[PDB]
């Protein structure tokens, strides 16, 4: 439920491993500026909602092993964090893609921005003029 | 040694046993040096895709009496050296 962790301002460790959480929402976890680490392993988190990462300024540790990560643009807030917060090689070998067939167990740390240049870029001002005037 | 799970029991030669430990999921930190893995009599109801990643050189996998009812298509990716599978005594209704 949203706002459940809202009165818990002084959190440092919040563990949610081995659960059946389909989706984690930024409104559910709320504002946790003092939070330093999170554990979401062995869960069914397909993707993280945009803006979830923005409410955790001091977050430095993240565990994402054993999750059905669908490696598309939906994990753009996630991978950018992993670039700035490099996981250990043992952990990096366990955080993998899951989306099936052609894509499989590809490491998330190996995906760079250029490999997803087709993803939705933020609205510019030149393109904003062109789409109106075309 | 780092190649052995913290909760499981390992012997030289790559043999690891994790049974009778009430594991709710696959133990983390699999290594390439383990050749035979035991996981029976646990409570691993759901098997995440790529759960057995890292132990690509494993040869025998046991999952008997572990409450299995749904297995992902890519859960066994990269287990090309795996030879023995014991999925019996579970509740798998469809593959």
């Amino acid at each position: 439920a949203p706002g459940t962790f809202a009165p818990l301002r002084a959190l440092r460790n919040l563990s949610l491993a081995g659960n059946r959480l389909a989706r984690l929402e930024p409104a559910a976890l709320g504002a946790l500026p003092l939070l330093r680490s999170l554990s979401l392993q062995d869960n069914e988190l397909a993707a993280l909602a945009p803006g979830l990462l923005g409410r955790l300024p001091a977050l430095d540790a993240l565990h994402l092993r054993g999750n059905p990560w669908g490696c598309g643009c939906a994990l753009r807030p996630l991978c950018a964090w992993l670039r700035r917060h490099p996981l250990p090689a043992s952990e990096a070998e366990t955080v993998l893609c899951v989306w099936p067939g052609r894509l499989t167990l590809s490491p998330l740390t190996a995906f760079s921005d250029a490999a997803f240049s087709h993803c939705a870029q933020p609205l510019a001002l030149r393109d904003l003029a062109v789409v109106y005037t075309l | 040694a780092p190649d052995c799970p913290e909760v499981c029991t390992c012997v030289p030669g790559g043999l690891a046993s994790c049974s009778a430990l009430s594991l709710p999921a696959v133990p983390p930190g699999l290594s390439l040096r383990l050749r035979a893995l035991l996981l029976d009599h646990n409570r691993v109801r759901a098997l995440p895709p790529g759960a057995f990643a890292g132990a690509g050189a494993l040869q025998r996998l046991d999952l008997r009496e572990n409450g299995l009812h749904s297995v992902h298509v890519r859960a066994f990716w990269g287990l090309g050296a795996l030879q023995l599978l014991d999925l019996s005594a579970n509740q798998l209704e469809a593959l």
